[PDB]
DNA sequence: CGCCCTGGAGAATCCCGGTGCCGAGGCCGCTCAATTGGTCGTAGACAGCTCTAGCACCGCTTAAACGCACGTACGCGCTGTCCCCCGCGTTTTAACCGCCAAGGGGATTACTCCCTAGTCTCCAGGCACGTGTCAGATATATACATCCTGTGCA
DNA sequence: TGCACAGGATGTATATATCTGACACGTGCCTGGAGACTAGGGAGTAATCCCCTTGGCGGTTAAAACGCGGGGGACAGCGCGTACGTGCGTTTAAGCGGTGCTAGAGCTGTCTACGACCAATTGAGCGGCCTCGGCACCGGGATTCTCCAGGGCG
């Protein structure tokens, strides 16, 4: 139930502070949970279709970068 | 069981280059990531480059064409440079 | 007489302190039950591996610090401090999504 | 082996038969696998003397995944050549704006 | 004295015929890889067995999150300014044809050898793995080293 | 009585033996290296034909180029206030040390469907062709649609 407010306010100003921005309105910490959202399923979904493929009820590393090779991202270091 | 990698050669190279700083293993991995993909990505365009020509057959000629497309100028240049004198050096 | 920073003295110092720091900046629970939470309506009762999961949060955290900056430098084209809900749809949108 | 006597370092044996195995053409070249031996070790020696003063540069002994990130990020060929590249644990670059200051 | 609302005017648009024009499709001639069957040997699914990290959990141990109070300063609304590009008329050039007819080289098709490598084969050796050893970080004797206390004095 | 001292009672950096982690070196079984046979795929040539150019006069048209008015929209100046920036104390919950499991991840024989490899037919699909009904472009006319001048109204 309603886990996407575990990320925290204090957090998305630590990942804007990364981003160098200085001053943040109210509604960034709601769009940017929403953009993480709809991210989160772009990915998990095929790392489910890959998994389901695989035969296997366990995601592993290479399931979630082969997910992320298709999409163009590549993302290396776990699970090269 | 057995895996493969490009660890000692990486290794060595280093003491090639510079025998003195040494390698953390999780660069070690990234490096082991971006030979494997830049295998991919070269022989995948030598694929697709030989299908063009409607050959079956993939010589020096399409490695050296695809590095030249695949590749910026410089690093086409020098590796076209470096790879065509360890070939004809080669044979 | 207490001792008072000014407005946006403190934002340039965490600046300096964060972008010097390759840590996570989201805790692992959160995280965890977010992802199964995503992972409850495809495919029931599922497993996850103690990693994979690092990847997931890791590629998050740097495509996210990406589009704050791209965000921030739209911005800096309306010529102010603050980042605003449009400026996120504006750095979204032209980068092809 | 056919790489001490070519001047090389990775095999071209175990790239020969993974290009055999690839499923890439039904003929293969004697020279390909040398050839792409010889661009890979040039790139791998590219990015671990980049790499190498990157880590001479923070006075360290060894390569941190941050000093590859910025050894490819600094220069425009590495940067033009992979753009969608993540790397793990290399952080960003301290890119600081004018007009914030 | 100067501004919303109305009315006249003008032109840009929509839609419906009305006839010349050309390539979509049909039709045929033809012709070649799909289809059918046989052979053959070969990797994939079925267990089989194993083993190992994920799972669910319990309890110190701090440490970020949060609620709030103050605040001050930049996003925003408003106003005056002025200047720059659109709308339009007049000037200037790009491109088509007519004259007046010729070839030209480069991909295409067909033919023709010839030799580099797949395939099979055996011999060897080399890097993934196990173990030795020092580097760095850790936890503890220790020889003084600074208050506290008897303690004797002038 | 007020005072200096001789020694114990605690600290504290200082020096020594001790605990992980990572580099360094010594193996042997699935890899590579290499030798010989087959052969069809690649390098080389002989027409070829076919659309693509060579060089430049003129006449004329549609498109490109310039020139000015000014209207409205970009843009500088400036005041406001509430919306986050900054600073405290208080809480919930992740990090982490440690634990008992298991159920799914992971390496290995069997054979058996079952698809790889190869002759024979042909028919459905491709080169060639030649039409006409849908399409291209524009007039006729109605319709809407915006632009400008009072004037009744502030």
């Amino acid at each position: 139930r309603d886990n996407i407010q575990g990320i925290t306010k204090p957090a998305i100003r630590r990942l804007a502070r990364r981003g160098g921005v200085k001053r943040i309105s109210g509604l960034i910490y709601e769009e940017v949970r929403a953009v993480l959202k709809s991210f989160l399923e772009s990915v998990i979904r095929d790392s489910v279709t890959y998994t389901e493929h695989a035969k296997r009820k366990t995601v592993t590393s290479l399931d979630v970068v082969y997910a992320l090779k298709r999409q163009g991202r590549t993302l290396y270091g776990f699970g090269g | 069981a057995r895996k493969e990698t490009y660890s000692s050669y990486i290794y060595k190279v280093l003491k090639q280059t510079h025998p003195d700083t040494g390698i953390s293993q999780k660069s070690m991995s990234i490096l082991n990531s971006f030979v494997n993909d830049i295998f991919e990505r070269i022989a995948t365009e030598a694929s697709k480059l030989a299908a063009y020509n409607k050959k079956s057959t993939i010589s020096a000629r399409e490695i050296q064409t695809a590095v030249r497309l695949i590749l910026p100028g410089e690093l086409a240049k020098h590796a076209v440079s470096e790879g065509t004198r360890a070939v004809t050096k080669y044979s | 007489k207490p001792h008072r920073y000014k407005p946006g003295t403190v934002a340039l110092r965490e600046i300096r302190r964060f972008q010097k720091s390759t840590e996570l900046l989201i805790r692992k629970l959160p995280f965890q039950r977010l992802v199964r939470e995503i992972a409850q309506d495809f495919k029931t009762d599922l497993r996850f591996q103690s990693s994979a999961i690092g990847a997931l949060q890791e590629s998050v955290e740097a495509y996210l610090v990406s589009l704050f900056e791209d965000t921030n430098l739209a911005a800096i084209h309306a010529k102010r401090v603050t980042i605003q809900k449009k400026e996120i749809k504006l750095a979204r949108r032209l980068r092809g999504e | 082996s056919r790489s001490a006597k070519a001047g090389l370092t990775f095999p071209v044996g175990r790239v020969h038969r993974l290009l055999r195995r690839g499923n890439y053409a039904q003929r293969i070249g004697s020279g390909a696998p040398v050839y792409l031996t010889a661009v890979l070790e040039y790139l791998a020696a590219e990015i671990l003397e980049l790499a190498g003063n990157a880590a001479r540069d923070n006075k360290k002994t060894r390569i941190i995944p941050r000093h590859l990130q910025l050894a490819i990020r600094n220069d425009d060929e590495l940067n033009k050549l992979l753009g969608n590249v993540t790397i793990a644990q290399g952080g960003v670059l301290p890119n600081i704006h004018q007009n914030l200051l």
